[PDB]
RNA sequence: AGAAGACGGUCGAACUUGACUAUCUAGAGGAAGUAAAAGUCGCAACAAGGUUUCCGUAGGUGAACCUGCGGAAGGAUCAUUA
RNA sequence: CCCGCCGGGCAGCUUCCGGGAAACCAAAGUCUUUGGGUUCCGGGGGGAGUAUGGUUGCAAAGCUGAAACUUAAAGGAAUUGA
RNA sequence: AGCGUAUAUUAAAGUUGCUGCAGUUAAAAAGCUCGUAGUUGGAUCUUGGGAGCGGGCGUCCCCGCCCUCUCGGCGGGGCCCGAAGCGUUUACUUUGAAAAAAUUAGAGUGUUCAAAGCAGGCCCGAGCCGCCUGGAUACCGCAGCUAGGAAUAAUGGAAUAGGA
RNA sequence: UACCUGGUUGAUCCUGCCAGUAGCAUAUGCUUGUCUCAAAGAUUAAGCCAUGCAUGUCUAAGUACGCACGGCCGGUACAGUGAAACUGCGAAUGGCUCAUUAAAUCAGUUAUGGUUCCUUUGGUCGCUCGUACUUGGAUAACUGUGGUAAUUCUAGAGCUAAUACAUGCCGACGGGCGCUGACCCCCCUUCCCGGGGGGGGAUGCGUGCAUUUAUCAGAUGGUGACUCUAGAUAACCUCGGGCCGAUCGCACGCCCCCCGUGGCGGCGACGACCCAUUCGAACGUCUGCCCUAUCAACUUUCGAUGGUAGUCGCCGUGCCUACCAUGGUGACCACGGGUGACGGGGAAUCAGGGUUCGAUUCCGGAGAGGGAGCCUGAGAAACGGCUACCACAUCCAAGGAAGGCAGCAGG
RNA sequence: UCUGGCAUGUUGGAACAAUGUAGGUAAGGGAAGUCGGCAAGCCGGAUCCGUAACUUCGGGAUAAGGAUUGGCUCUAAGGGCUGGGCGGCCGGCGCCUAGCAGCCGACUUAGAACUGGUGCGGACCAGGGGAAUCCGACUGUUUAAUUAAAACAAAGCAUC
C-alpha cells in the first residue's frame, strides 16, 4: 500500500504535498491534494481516478497525456506486465480478384493507468492514440467495458 | 531531401493555375510570404499570362523594378512574391485596381474593381493569444498581426483592414445566415448562405452552406471564409455571383450565347 | 589569446581468428536418364498368350522372370438347380 | 406362416427421370438455365516417385519430395475385320 | 514505306476454373476415425391495418407521418426541439466531406484532318485611343471522417434474481 | 467483334496439350521518296575514365590612395568609370542511376497540446531605473623579397577596413511597487494611562523581454481536455558573455524665440531579443507488398517486451545506464532466405472478372567504387569538401604531391 | 611445520680442466635434424560461455574455440532456540494469524567499488590438439631376465 517504492519518491508536479501547519493540529489529518482533469467526447473521469491515492506521470487523468489523433478499441487476452494490457483487433481486409475478405488482426500493447481495477479476460476495453511515450505503446485506456461478465464464479 | 527544395516544375505547380506544358520544364516557384504556395498566385503568373501585359519573364521583371506594381498599398520588387488571397494589385500608370478573389470555377480570377473599394480589404482571423505584456493579439490567415484588437472578436471572424492604416475598423461574428464563400476543397469558389453547423469534439466541424438558388452543400470549416453580414457581402463579387451551376446548363448557356451573337 | 603534443571516454574503416548461413564453382573415378541405324537370347504381357493378369510384402534368379502369404477383377464365369 | 403400413438399411430388376465420350449409372441427377458446406487431391507424355535435404526403421524400406533435359503424342470409350 | 525471323508477355487457355473445371474406366477419393486452427453455420424479437399528399399512401410502384430530459434558453402561459445523452455495439448500402501534377473517359477549341496543342474565335471606314469567352467534369481501389437506411450476418441484457 | 482450325486414328466421339493464329519491347535482316511529334547505356558491367565543361555574383544604397581610365580644378576635401580582395549570401538546390533496401521506403488518412527552422511578410526594437558630434589592434589586394618538380602551395617585414573582431557611453523618462523601514501626524477605549487603528515617509535591496527554477489565486482568452498563452511572489541570468544602431546612399529643407551654429526633420537598405506565418525539416496513429515450410516455435546473459531515477538527443521513448516478476511475437504465416525487387501516382491487353510490366522525363527514399568518419553552415554525417583504409591509378628531379563522370559529350 | 627420530647413507681436504651423469636457459628462424618430432617443449586447476563429423543414440566430450582468476573494502541471499493475555493461578476480562520480538551460529555463493610497473590456478599440483589409413570389438592376459603386440582369452555364433 506504500506508494513509496521506487528508488527516488516519485511526485506530482503541480500539486504542493508540502503545506505549513496551525496550532493544535496538523495538515495530516486532511488527505494531500490531488490534481486530475476530465476530457471531452464524454470522457468523464471515473471515481477511482479522483479518490485514488496513486500517483503516475502517464495516467490519462493525473498526467500531462492528451488523448488525439484517433479514437478506438479493442479486447483483452493477457494481463502479464507493469501496468499494461496487450490487446488485439479483427478487421476483414478485401481481396478484389477473389470478391471476398481475409480475417485480419494486427495486436498492439497499451499503457493502462492503475485507477482501473476491474478488468477480466475477454471484455473490451477503448483505448487511443497518443505521444510515443514508450517504444512500442503508443496508446492509453480510457474505457472499460465488460462482455457478459459482473458475475464470475 | 536535406533542406528546402528550391525548384517548382511544369507539372508541380497547382492544378488552378494556368500554366502551359510544353513551354518549360521549370515553373516560377512562389517565394515564401504571408500565404502557403498551394493557394496563392506570383506577380508574373498574374500579369504575364492572365492580364498579358508581358510576353516573357524577363518583361515582368523589368517592370517590377520600373516599380510599377503594388500590392496592399507596398512596392514589392519580388516577381515571385505570393499574392494570396484578398490581395489587390494597384497599377498607378493605367489606373486599374483588381481584387483577388475566387470565381465560379475555383479559379484565382481578376476582379477589377474601384479605387475607393481597394482601399479597404477583408481578413479572417485564426486564432487569440495574450502576448507580451498581458494584451490580447490577432493572428489571421493573411499573417498581419494586429495589436490591440476588439475584445469582443472571436476565433474565426473576419476583420475589415484599411490599406494605409491596417487597424480594426469592422468586424463580423461567425453565425447562421451570413454570406461565406469557400477557400478549398471540391467546393472551392461558391459564394452561400450558413444555414446548418455541426461540431465534432475531436476532428473537423461540418458547416452546411446552402446558397441563392438552392444548391445546399457541406464543407469543413477550414474552408468557411466570411465576407459579409447577412445576405450582402461587403465586397464587389465577379459574375455569376460565385454560383456554381452545373455541365448542363452551362453549356445551355453557352450555346444560346454562340446563338444569339452570330 | 593560445599552436604543437600527451592521458582517459565512443562509434569505428580495416585486420586476425572462430562460428553460422547463402550462392557460384573444380574433380580421378562411379552410376543413371536421354536418340539411334536397328546388332545377340526367347518371349514375360495382348487369346483362357497355354503357369488369367495385375498389386503389396518377403525371397531368389542371365534376363525377361519364378515362388509363398494374402487382395482385386483390367481371366475365359450378373446364373448352376432339393 | 400370410396380408399390409411406418423408419433406419445391404441390395437387384425394368425404366426416353436425368445426366455421360460411351461403356454404364436414381446418382456416376438436380451443372452455362453454371453458387447448399467443406477437406483431400489432378493440371500433356516422360525424366520420376529419381536426386538432394529432413524424419521413421534392426534391415529391407516407408513418409515428404525437385530440377536439368527430352518428346507431338500417350491416353479413355466405341465402330467393323482378323 | 513496309515485312519476316529470334526471344520475352497477353487473349486464345473453362489449359489454375472467385467469376468459371475435374477425380469409376482419360491425371486423380487419403484405408478409416478423431480433433484444433481456419471455413460454413435453421425459423424464431413490430406485420399489417383506415392514415392524406400525387398520378394509372385505395390492391400495386417513388415521401415524412395520426426516439429521451434540463433553464418548454431565438424566479416560471402554446407560437418551443441549439446543446450534457442514446430503448447497446459491428458488417454492408447511399449521399456528403477528405482527393500533389501527367495519362486515361470526355466538354468546347480547327483549319494542313488527326496523333497533337489549350488555343483561338469576333466588326475593321481601321483611331477599333479593341469587347466577350474557354483553360470545365467523371473515376480515385482499400483504410479512416460524417449523416441516414435498420431486411441480411454474429453478439448481450434479468433464472440461485447481485433484476429496471 | 464475349470467336477457332490442324495435330493421337481403319475413320469417330472425348480428355489433353502444343503447332498456326492476333497484339505487345528490344535488337537483327532486306528496302526506304516527304513531313508533323517523339523513345534512345537499365539490363551481362553501381566496372574503369584520358580530355573540355557543368556555380558564380554588385545596387544611388558595406568597404575604392591598383601609375587600368577620367570631369571640376590644385584655395578646397568624400567625386566617379572600376581589376582584385575582405565582408554577407548560394553551393545540402539542380541533374544521373536503383547498387542497397521487403511493414522497411512508399500509397491513402491523422498528429507534432511531443519540436525546430537564415529565408519573405506582420508585430517589437524610449517597456529594464544603472570619446559619444564616433572606440583598440592586426590582417587583403599592392610593393619589395624566396623555395623546389609541383599544385586552387606558400612563411617571414612596412603599410592600410569594413555591415569583419573585441570593448563601450550619455541621452532615453519622472516616478511607482514589494520588503526592510528610523522619524513624523491624526482617531478611539481609558474617572487613571496603556494599548487598539489609520496615514505619510528620508535613508537601503531589487523591480523588461530571452532562459532555468519552487509557490499562489485562478465560474485575461480560448480548446474537449495541455502543467497553455497571461499576473505576481524569491534567486541565477553563462567572460567558449543575448537585445537595446560606432551602418550605408537620395533630394534637401524648418526654426537664431533665452542666437551665427544648436536643435527639428523624410525616403529607404543592412541584422537583430522574442512571437506569428510560409518554404519546409525529422520522429509519429489507422490501413496496404512478390516467391518461399526441403524456414516451427522464435526475440531475451551482449536491450529484446515494460515500469522507476538518471544521461544526451532541437524535443517524447531500451538511444543509453541501474533496479525490478517475467514478457513479447507465431499457422490470420512470425523468425529466415531469395528477388533477374527502390515505391507509388502509373503502362500493355480486354464481355466481364482479369494477366502481366513499373529505372525511366512525375511525386517521395537511397547512392556517388566500398562502407567508415567529421569542421563552416539554419538545414550535411556532404564526395564537382576533407581525412584514413581497401583494389585502381595520375606526375615525380624518388624528399612528396595529387584522385574519384551510376553529372554533360566522348573512350 | 609439531610429537617422535636422524646425521646424509662403507671416508674426508683442496680445486672448478676436458669428456661425462643430472638439472636449466637461449637471439632470428621453427623439424630445414632424423628411418621416424626420438628427446624436449606446448597444454594443464577451477568458474562462466561454446562445442563438429560420425554413431551401436549410450557416446565422441575436458571435442575444438573463447573469457575470468591477486589484494583490499563492502553488499545481498542462504539457518537454530525461546516466547507469546518471591513464585503461582479459580477465573469472563486476553488473540501470536502480511510471522513478530529476543537470543545464538557456521559454512559458502553471487554482485560491486577501490587498488598494484596487466600481475594473480604467481611455488606446488596439473589433459597439447585436429584430419585420416591398417589391426584388434571393448575391459582383461602374456614370453620373471631383450619381443605388451595385430599374439592369447573373452561374451556371441555354430558344429560334434
Amino acid at each position: 500500500a506504500d506508494i513509496q517504492t521506487e528508488r527516488a519518491y516519485q511526485k506530482q508536479p503541480t500539486i504542493f504535498q508540502n503545506k505549513k501547519r496551525v496550532l493544535l493540529g496538523e495538515t495530516g489529518k486532511e488527505k494531500l491534494p490531488r490534481y486530475y482533469k476530465n476530457i471531452g467526447l464524454g470522457f468523464k473521469t471515473p471515481k477511482e481516478a479522483i479518490e485514488g491515492t496513486y500517483i503516475d506521470k502517464k495516467c490519462p487523468f493525473t498526467g500531462n497525456v492528451s488523448i488525439r489523433g484517433r479514437i478506438l478499441s479493442g479486447v483483452v487476452t493477457k494481463m502479464k506486465m507493469q501496468r499494461t494490457i496487450v490487446i488485439r483487433r479483427d478487421y476483414l481486409h478485401y481481396i478484389r480478384k477473389y470478391n471476398r475478405f481475409e480475417k485480419r488482426h494486427k495486436n498492439m500493447s497499451v499503457h493502462l493507468s492503475p485507477c482501473f481495477r476491474d478488468v477480466q479476460i475477454g471484455d473490451i476495453v477503448t483505448v487511443g492514440e497518443c505521444r510515443p511515450l514508450s517504444k512500442t505503446v503508443r496508446f492509453n485506456v480510457l474505457k472499460v467495458t465488460k462482455a457478459a461478465g459482473t458475475k464470475k464464479q | 531531401a536535406r533542406g528546402p527544395k528550391k525548384h517548382l516544375k511544369r507539372v508541380a505547380a497547382p492544378k488552378h493555375w494556368m500554366l502551359d506544358k510544353l513551354t518549360g520544364v521549370f515553373a516560377p516557384r512562389p517565394s515564401t510570404g504571408p500565404h502557403k504556395l498551394r493557394e496563392c498566385l506570383p506577380l508574373i503568373i498574374f500579369l504575364r499570362n492572365r492580364l498579358k501585359y508581358a510576353l516573357t519573364g524577363d518583361e515582368v521583371k523589368k517592370i517590377c523594378m520600373q516599380r510599377f506594381i503594388k500590392i496592399d498599398g507596398k512596392v514589392r520588387t519580388d516577381i515571385t512574391y505570393p499574392a494570396g488571397f484578398m490581395d489587390v494589385i494597384s497599377i498607378d500608370k493605367t489606373g486599374e485596381n483588381f481584387r483577388l478573389i475566387y470565381d465560379t470555377k475555383g479559379r484565382f480570377a481578376v476582379h477589377r474593381i474601384t479605387p475607393e473599394e481597394a482601399k479597404y480589404k477583408l481578413c479572417k482571423v485564426r486564432k487569440i493569444f495574450v502576448g507580451t505584456k498581458g494584451i490580447p493579439h490577432l493572428v489571421t490567415h493573411d499573417a498581419r498581426t494586429i495589436r490591440y484588437p476588439d475584445p469582443l472578436i472571436k476565433v474565426n471572424d473576419t476583420i475589415q483592414i484599411d490599406l494605409e492604416t491596417g487597424k480594426i475598423t469592422d468586424f463580423i461574428k461567425f453565425d447562421t445566415g451570413n454570406l461565406c464563400m469557400v477557400t478549398g476543397g471540391a467546393n472551392l469558389g461558391r459564394i452561400g448562405v450558413i444555414t446548418n453547423r455541426e461540431r465534432h469534439p475531436g476532428s473537423f466541424d461540418v458547416v452546411h452552406v446552402k446558397d441563392a438558388n438552392g444548391n445546399s452543400f457541406a464543407t469543413r470549416l477550414s474552408n468557411i471564409f466570411v465576407i459579409g453580414k447577412g445576405n450582402k457581402p461587403w465586397i464587389s463579387l465577379p459574375r455569376g455571383k460565385g454560383i456554381r451551376l452545373t455541365i448542363a446548363e452551362e453549356r445551355d448557356k453557352r450555346l444560346a450565347a454562340k446563338q444569339s451573337s452570330g
